[PDB]
RNA sequence: GAAUCUCUUUGCCUUUUGGCUUAGAUCAAGUGUAGUAUCUGUUCUGUAACAACUG
RNA sequence: GUAUGUAUUUAUUUUAGAACUAGUUACUAACAUUUUUUUUUUAAAAAAUAAUUAUAUAG
C-alpha cells in the first residue's frame, strides 16, 4: 500500500538527521542497515555518507586560518586533484576543502539528481509536520524503546500470569474458609525425582561451630520469640 | 452514612440484589444454606424465607419479568424459584461447581450458566429434548468468573481466570470480541452502565476499567480501593453519574462517573470485608452493602 | 446455531415451482446469489 | 566543649553494559479479507427557634 | 507446518469532563486460484494471433 521507492537518494531534512543521530547513539556506528531501516527514503550507504561527511562531531567545520589556506593552495599544487588525500592531510571533510578551494581560485537545475546531498546543509521543516514524518517518528520511538529478547518478554508475561493465578487460588480458599470448609493449599509438583521442597527441612543446614561462650538462654529467648510470632500470625494474621 | 441494618445471615452473605425496576423488595442468598427476601419498605423484616440448596449459595439473578429468579450453589446445582409462591420450576445438576448464572432480558426462559471447567452452558426452560441444553460454549481456557448479559438482549460478556474477556452473540458459540492485553488481570465482576455506552469491569489490580458497548469494543480508571483478595461487586446510580464499590477493609467507595473522582468513603460496622454492593434505582442516594460479617447495611 | 453435525433440508426455490417453472427459477436464484456475492449489503437491502 | 534537626562541596556509586566465529549470515517490491495498535475532527457545560414529654 | 511447553481431583484424616463520526498507517495470519505483437490521429483508424494448471514447502 505504499508504492515502492526503488531509488532512495533524496534531500536530507531535519527529521532524518535527528533520527539518524538518536539511532547512532543506540545502535552504534558499524551497524548501518539497522540505522537506515529506522528512517525510510534513505539507504544504508547514504546513512554512512551522512554520518562520515556531515553529522559527525569530530569533523572540522570552521573558517580556514591563513596557514591552513596557504597549505591548501600548496597541497592542491603538489597533488593534482586528489581531494581525499588532501582532505586527509587537513583533517577536514573533502567537500569543505573543494568549496574553499573554489573560493580561493575565484579571487543545479530542477529535476536533477543531486549526488552531493549527504554533504550539504539540512532543510528545516514546515510548522506542523507531514503525515509520513509523524509515522516515521512514531515507529522510530517504538524501535528505540525496546531492549529485550523474545525469551525475556515471555518471562515478563509468565510472571504476571502466575501472579494472578496465585491470587485466584487464594480467593477460592478464602471463600471456602468463610463457608467453613478448609481446603489446604496444594503444592507445585516436582519436575524430577529429587526436586527439593523448602519448608520440610533447612536444606543444607550449617551449624555455626560453637566457641567458648554460652548460648542457652539466648536460644530460649529466640525460641520464645519465634513461637509467639507464629501464634500471632495464626490468630491475627500478620 | 449507614442508617439501619438487617439480621442478614450467620457466617456471611454471599449475594444480594434488588428488584430491577421498582426495587420495593430485596433478596439475599446466604452462607447458611438459606435464601431470604426482605421488603425495602413498610416493615423492614423478612417477608419470605426458603431453604434452598445443601451447600452455600454462590450467586443469584433475575428474570426481568421477575415472577421467578435463579439460584446457583456449591452442591454443583442450579434451581429456579417462583418468587411469589415459593415453589420450584426446574432443578438442574451439573458436573463442576457453577460460578455464575445469568438470565435473558427478552425471554424469561433463556438463561446461561458458567462453570468452573471453562464452559458456558446455555439451557432453556421451554424445550426439554436434551435436558434443556441448547448449546455450550468452550472458547475460554480456565474456570470462568462472572458473566453479564446485555440490556439489549442480543449479546453478552464473560470473564475468566485465564485473564481474557470474550463477547458472544446469543447462540453462535463464536467470540466476536476478545479483550486481552499483556498487562491485564482477570476481573471477577462485570456490570453495564445505565447509559449503555459503556460497561465496566472490576479488575484484580485494585482498579476498575471501562469499555465501550458499541462496536469496536475498546477501553475511565477508578482507583483508590484495595480489593485484590476477594472479588467484589459494583453498582451504579439510577441516573448514571455515580459508581459504588466495596473493599476488603469494610468501607465502600463512591466515584463520580463523569470525571472519575473519588467523592466519599464510608466505613461499615463489622470487621469482615464487604463484597456485594447494590443500588436502588428509584430512590436516589441509597446503597446497600454487605459481606462476610453477615448483617445487611443500608448506607446513605 | 448448530451443536451437532447434521443434515438439514431446505427448498431453495421457496414456492416458485407452482407459478414459475424450474429453469427460470434457477436463473432467478443465479441473479440473487450473484448480487449477494457482488455487493452483499445493497442487495440485502433491496430484498428488505 | 558538647548533643538534636537541616543544607553545601569532599569520600563512597551503592538497580551504575556478564562469552565465541565468516562485523555469525542474509534482506527488508506481494492482492483481498480479518485481528491488534494509534490519530484526527465536531458539539455541550430540608434547617433553626419556641411550647410538651424523658422512655 | 513442525519442535517444545503449558491446562485437565475424586475415593471427606478426628478440633477539565460529557456526547457524535469516519478513514490512514505499520505488524501478524498453513486463510483465500481480467491475454501477446504494434501502428495512426487528437474517442475514432489500421494490422495481428492462438477443447481448457498444482494438495505438492520447514529450522
Amino acid at each position: 500500500p505504499p508504492v515502492p521507492i526503488y531509488v532512495k537518494g533524496g534531500v536530507w531534512t531535519n527529521v532524518e538527521d535527528q533520527i539518524l543521530k538518536a539511532a547512532v547513539q543506540k545502535y552504534g556506528t558499524h551497524q548501518w542497515s539497522k540505522v537506515a531501516s529506522l528512517l525510510q527514503k534513505k539507504t544504508a550507504r547514504q546513512s554512512e555518507l551522512r554520518w562520515n561527511e556531515y553529522l559527525n562531531p569530530k569533523l572540522n567545520f570552521t573558517e580556514f586560518s591563513k596557514e591552513e589556506d596557504a597549505q591548501l593552495l600548496d597541497l592542491a599544487r603538489e597533488l593534482p586533484n586528489q581531494w581525499r588525500t588532501i582532505a586527509d592531510m587537513m583533517a577536514r571533510p573533502a567537500q569543505v576543502c573543494v568549496e574553499r578551494y573554489n573560493r580561493l581560485l575565484e579571487s543545479l537545475k530542477a529535476g536533477d539528481i543531486n549526488p552531493n546531498a549527504e554533504t550539504q546543509m539540512a532543510r528545516p521543516d514546515n510548522g506542523d509536520l507531514e503525515d509520513e514524518e509523524k509515522e516515521m517518528l512514531a515507529e522510530a520511538r517504538a524501535r528505540l524503546l525496546n531492549t529485550q529478547g523474545k525469551k525475556a518478554t515471555r518471562k515478563i508475561r509468565e510472571r504476571m500470569l502466575e501472579e494472578s493465578k496465585r491470587i485466584a487460588e487464594l480467593q477460592k480458599r478464602r471463600e471456602l474458609k468463610q463457608a467453613g470448609i478448609n481446603v489446604a493449599i496444594k503444592k507445585p509438583k516436582k519436575k524430577y525425582g529429587t526436586d527439593i521442597d523448602y519448608n520440610e527441612d533447612i536444606v543444607y543446614e550449617q551449624a555455626p561451630m560453637p566457641g567458648i561462650y554460652d548460648t542457652s538462654t539466648e536460644d530460649r529467648q529466640i525460641k520464645k520469640k519465634f513461637e509467639q510470632f507464629e501464634r500471632k500470625v495464626n490468630r491475627k494474621g500478620l | 452514612k449507614v442508617i439501619r441494618n438487617y439480621p442478614g445471615h450467620p457466617e456471611g452473605t454471599t449475594a444480594l440484589k434488588f428488584l430491577p425496576k421498582t426495587g420495593h423488595l430485596i433478596l439475599s442468598g446466604g452462607n447458611d444454606h438459606t435464601i431470604k427476601i426482605w421488603d425495602f419498605y413498610h416493615d423492614y423484616e423478612c417477608l419470605r424465607d426458603f431453604q434452598g440448596h445443601n451447600k452455600p449459595i454462590k450467586a443469584l439473578r433475575f428474570t426481568e419479568d421477575c415472577q421467578s429468579f435463579l439460584s446457583s450453589s456449591f452442591d454443583r446445582s442450579v434451581k429456579i424459584w417462583d418468587t411469589e409462591t415459593g415453589k420450584v420450576k426446574t432443578r438442574l445438576h451439573l458436573n463442576s461447581t457453577p460460578a455464575d448464572v445469568e438470565s435473558r432480558p427478552t425471554n424469561p426462559h433463556e438463561f446461561i450458566v458458567g462453570l468452573s471447567n471453562s464452559k458456558i452452558l446455555h439451557y432453556d426452560d421451554r424445550v426439554s429434548e436434551n435436558q434443556g441444553l441448547v448449546q455450550t460454549y468452550d472458547h475460554h481456557l480456565s474456570s470462568i468468573l462472572a458473566l453479564k448479559y446485555f440490556p439489549d438482549g442480543s449479546k453478552f460478556i464473560s470473564s475468566s481466570e485465564d485473564k481474557t474477556v470474550r463477547i458472544w452473540e446469543n447462540q453462535i458459540n463464536v467470540p466476536i470480541k476478545q479483550i486481552s492485553d499483556t498487562a491485564q488481570h482477570s476481573m471477577p465482576f462485570l456490570n453495564v452502565h445505565p447509559s449503555q455506552n459503556y460497561f465496566c469491569a472490576q479488575s484484580m489490580d485494585n482498579r476498575i476499567y471501562s469499555f465501550s458497548l458499541k462496536p469496536k469494543y475498546k477501553r475511565k480508571i477508578f482507583k483508590g480501593h484495595s480489593s485484590a483478595g476477594y472479588g467484589i461487586s459494583l453498582a451504579f446510580s439510577g441516573d448514571g453519574r455515580y459508581i459504588c464499590s466495596g473493599d476488603s477493609k469494610s468501607r465502600l467507595f463512591t466515584w463520580d462517573w463523569n470525571t472519575s473522582r473519588l467523592l466519599n468513603n464510608i466505613k461499615i460496622p463489622g470487621n469482615k470485608p464487604i463484597t456485594q454492593v447494590d443500588w436502588h434505582p428509584q430512590e436516589t442516594s441509597k446503597v446497600i452493602c454487605s459481606g462476610a460479617a453477615g448483617k445487611i447495611y443500608v448506607c446513605d | 446455531k448448530a451443536t451437532e453435525p447434521q443434515m438439514v433440508l431446505f427448498n431453495i426455490y421457496d414456492d416458485w415451482l407452482d407459478r414459475i417453472s424450474s429453469y427460470t427459477a434457477f436463473s432467478r436464484l443465479t441473479l440473487l446469489l450473484r448480487a449477494l456475492k457482488t455487493n452483499e449489503e445493497s442487495a440485502k437491502m433491496i430484498l428488505l
